[PDB]
């Protein structure tokens, strides 16, 4: 497969530049750090949950073995 | 006036099959893109069907002017049977307007996608140097070098 037989296009134009009459890095500061975050709000709340209680299954995982060789009073 | 902005607008319909004139139409609007270039001839729909009589006065009062007119004849005549009639007729005209922005280039793509058609024309092309750089005989050459073939050459 290549070019030339995948499927049909019909009324679409498309524009673009060359690289050389434009910056490689226009806006990154000052247009993708709100992307990033808007990037953020939309996977953190089912992305870290999971994590959150590992980090909780971590901790008490230690905490009841820690004790559990510690003694008893007898 | 009104008869003729309708011509217009029937060959605006018309260019979409003048798939050539299409392409340079298209060329020419991206090089010099930003740039007054970068218009079409015959213009947009649009001012077709907002033009008026006054902005043609304006147009016609600023760019019809002797200054920046040329006449010429060639054939079975004398220099001097012509040189009357200038000072006879245009003798009248106003002989008294800005200068040019350099027109720069860009390299930038331009692609009209459209496969329900049987062929595609293409262009491609870059910065010319323009009229009074001589090396421009040069070009000529290399393009007659490379030259040119159509379908019906039977070399």
């Amino acid at each position: 497969r290549q070019f030339g037989h995948l499927t049909r296009v019909r009324h679409v134009i498309t524009y673009s530049l060359s690289p050389f009459e434009q910056r490689a890095f226009p806006h990154y500061f000052s247009k993708g750090i709100p992307n990033v975050l808007r990037r953020t709000r939309a996977c953190i709340l089912r992305v870290a949950p999971p994590f959150v209680a590992f980090y909780l299954v971590y901790t008490w995982g230690t905490q009841e073995f820690e004790k559990s060789k510690r003694k008893n009073p007898a | 006036i009104e008869k003729e902005r309708d011509v217009i607008l029937q060959e605006l319909q018309e260019n979409d099959t003048s798939m050539r004139d299409v392409v340079f139409n298209y060329l020419h609007a991206t090089a010099f893109q930003g740039t007054p270039l970068a218009q079409s001839v015959e213009g947009p729909s649009e001012n077709v069907r907002k033009l008026s009589r006054a902005d043609l006065t304006e147009y016609l009062s600023r760019h019809y002017k002797a200054p920046r007119m040329v006449l010429a004849a060639a054939g079975g005549l004398e220099h001097r049977q012509l040189l009357d009639l200038a000072q006879k007729h245009f003798s009248g005209l106003s002989g008294t307007v800005p200068t040019l922005s350099p027109c720069r280039f860009t390299g930038s793509q331009i692609c009209h996608r459209e496969d329900g058609l049987p062929l595609a024309h293409v262009a491609i092309a870059v910065e010319g140097p323009g009229w009074a750089h001589p090396d421009n005989v040069a070009l000529q050459v290399a393009n007659a070098i490379i030259g040119h073939y159509d379908c019906t050459y039977g070399g």
